């Protein structure tokens, strides 16, 4: 139980969010129907081929029939399974390929939170059929306890950072660049753990959206003192998280624009994967944070600093 | 055929005609005529004097006049008038830029000239607001 | 009744008969009272409905001004008001 | 010399389960005691 | 009279209003002046 910090995880089974206009639920804010975009999804891991790639490139006399007529993401999930994988690589533009997932394309450049969550929950319920289905030997077990999750990576042009407009933040982008350098792995707190100082009464508290909710009184029914929950740094646990600043080096360049450096931000396993000075291809979420203007006051600074939360890395 | 009119004075100031070194704590509150060399000159920024404010629900406009010490030769008692943002009533104000007044306001630094300053001492200087 | 009162009853609504012996004259409460600060000039409104207790005022005027914690003008123009500085 | 940043409100979701001891569901529940109470055939407190 | 004394106020204005202790006219007009009331 480590879930996923590359994406904020949503939860498919509450109805929180799920709102019906008009029945079709769609989450607020998107447009993103949770059972739809599933099922699309599952039809299109299982009737994919490559000849649909082909054919949406333009390109027909390359056409072969060892590879392209076989399903490709059906071999790709029995390989993963072979090997212990855990992720999955999806190109976007099988989507497009694809005649009933061109809207999920869509759906995966807009919100890639909601519609990156729902992917992975059905490549997770796509791994346990394909054992269930076929009457595989493996335990379902060890699938059930894995964690399955994917990667979107070509997801279009590589326009630049400085010609990215505020209406393009939490959309997924595409950068091509060079690294400069990274700061050391930073414990990102996840599970917070508290004790309490009279009764030794330990709890553990999961992150809610960046805030840990400490507890006022003890949760024992014997012992009820205030403040007396205090929090020790060694016992609860962290994830990584790491900075690599990143020199952009987009296909245009406008009139008189000097190259500049963005901050991009990788998580748990992607973590020490960018060494300094190679030319790597960077699909991630747009993100904008405020910055406290002072460390003493929370009074925060009103224009917003832009990095990019990184998803797969080419 | 409404501003108030302003004086200037020209003419001897005989022990008044003095140098940014030769002023001393006996010259205050005393009118000066100071002879120097401009080193600093800040940015001309604008100064509220009068706040116009506009009330959509009873349709109405507003002022609050605002002064400080710069700007009289008699000091008087310090009232902070903040910056209206409700009128009695409660209603919401919205301010009325053009139809409120500022008034330019610098300052100066005045260093003694160096043709009568001493050759190896450091120079002296004052502020002056315009 | 009246004698049977205990301290079991306190802050519960209970029922009694009697006799009247004195009504006293009106006093004049405030329901809504605006409140404007001496030197600030910031203006206030207070609307209190709770008018059931006696001897003690559960609801006063600020101590202080609220000019300064509420940060309502970006200008912003140590300046304090002092202790109780608003009129009604 | 700007004016004051105003906060302001709109329902969205549904929110938690009510719960019977929150001051909106008594007070919800005083409004229906008021409007729809019937002594024998008229809404007594609602014409009141 | 005194002005030899670096980093520090050995003489200041007065913390509170000294016409309630004089009680110089015989009306003697609770009143409260405020901490610091005087203006140079
Ligand atoms: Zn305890
Ligand atoms: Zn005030």
């Amino acid at each position: 139980h480590m879930r996923r910090n590359d994406i904020h995880t949503s939860d498919l089974s509450s109805p929180r969010r799920i709102v019906d206009f008009d029945p079709l639920r769609i989450i607020w804010g998107t447009n993103v129907s949770i059972q739809e975009c599933t099922t699309n999804f599952r039809n299109f891991l299982m009737s994919f081929k490559y000849k649909f790639r082909k054919i949406l490139d333009e390109r027909e006399e390359f056409i072969n029939n060892t590879t392209d007529e076989e399903l490709y993401y059906i071999k790709q999930l029995n390989e993963m399974r072979e090997l212990g994988t855990s992720n999955l690589n999806l190109d976007a533009r099988n989507l497009l390929a694809y005649k009933q997932t061109e809207d999920l394309y869509h759906q995966l450049l807009n919100y890639p939170q909601e519609v990156i969550s729902i992917m992975d929950q059905t490549i997770k319920d796509c791994m346990v059929s394909l054992i269930v289905d076929n009457n595989l030997d493996y335990d379902l077990d060890e699938i059930e306890t894995k964690f399955y999750k994917v990667r979107p990576y070509n997801v279009g042009s590589c326009k630049g950072m400085r010609e990215l407009n505020p209406n393009d933040i939490d959309k997924l982008i595409n950068l091509k660049g060079l690294v400069l350098r990274s700061t050391p792995v930073i414990p990102d707190m996840k599970v917070a753990f508290f004790k309490c100082n009279v009764c030794d009464h330990t709890m553990a508290v999961e992150i809610d959206r960046g805030v840990i909710q400490e507890p006022a009184r003890c949760e024992r029914i014997d012992c009820n003192e205030p403040n007396s929950m205090s929090l020790i740094h060694n016992r609860c646990s962290f994830a990584d998280k790491q900075v690599i600043k990143l020199q952009e080096t987009p296909d245009f360049v406008p009139d008189g624009q000097t190259p500049h450096s963005i901050s991009l931000c990788v998580y748990d396993e992607l973590v020490d994967s960018c060494r300094a000075g190679d030319r790597i291809e960077v699909t991630g979420t747009f993100r904008s944070i405020p910055i406290r203007a002072n460390s003493r006051q929370r009074v925060l600074k009103s224009l917003y600093k832009t990095y990019v939360d990184v998803v797969h890395v080419k | 055929p409404r501003h108030p009119w302003k004086l200037s004075f020209k003419g001897s100031f005989g022990a008044h005609a003095l140098s940014p070194r030769t002023l001393t704590a006996q010259h205050l509150n005393k009118l000066v005529s100071v002879e120097g060399i401009v080193t600093k000159t800040s940015l001309v920024r604008p100064k509220l004097i009068r706040s116009v404010h506009y009330a959509a629900k009873t349709g109405r406009f507003h002022y609050r006049d605002y002064t400080d010490a710069t700007t009289t030769l008699t000091t008087r008692i310090p009232t902070p008038a903040i910056y209206p943002t409700e009128d009695t009533e409660g209603n919401k104000l919205t301010t009325e830029y053009g139809y409120s007044t500022f008034i330019d306001h610098q300052r100066i630094t005045v260093q003694e000239m160096p043709e009568m300053a001493p050759a190896g001492q450091l120079p002296r200087s004052i502020d002056v607001i315009l | 009744p009246l004698r049977d009162l205990d301290s079991e009853h306190v802050s519960k609504i209970v029922r009694l008969s009697g006799i009247i012996i004195s009504t006293s004259v009106l006093s004049s409460r405030a329901t809504y009272l605006s409140i404007m600060c001496r030197n600030c000039r910031h203006t206030t409104s207070i609307t209190i409905n709770n008018f059931n207790s006696i001897t003690g005022n559960t609801v006063s005027l600020p101590r202080s001004c609220l000019s300064t914690i509420e940060s309502e003008s970006s200008m912003a123009n140590k300046k304090n008001c002092g202790p109780d500085p608003y009129i009604i | 010399s700007f004016d004051r940043p105003e906060i302001y409100s709109a329902p969205v979701l549904q929110g938690e389960s009510p719960n019977d001891d929150d001051n909106t569901e008594i007070i919800k529940s005083f409004k229906n005691f008021i409007l729809e109470f019937r002594l024998d055939s008229q809404f007594i407190y609602r014409d009141q």
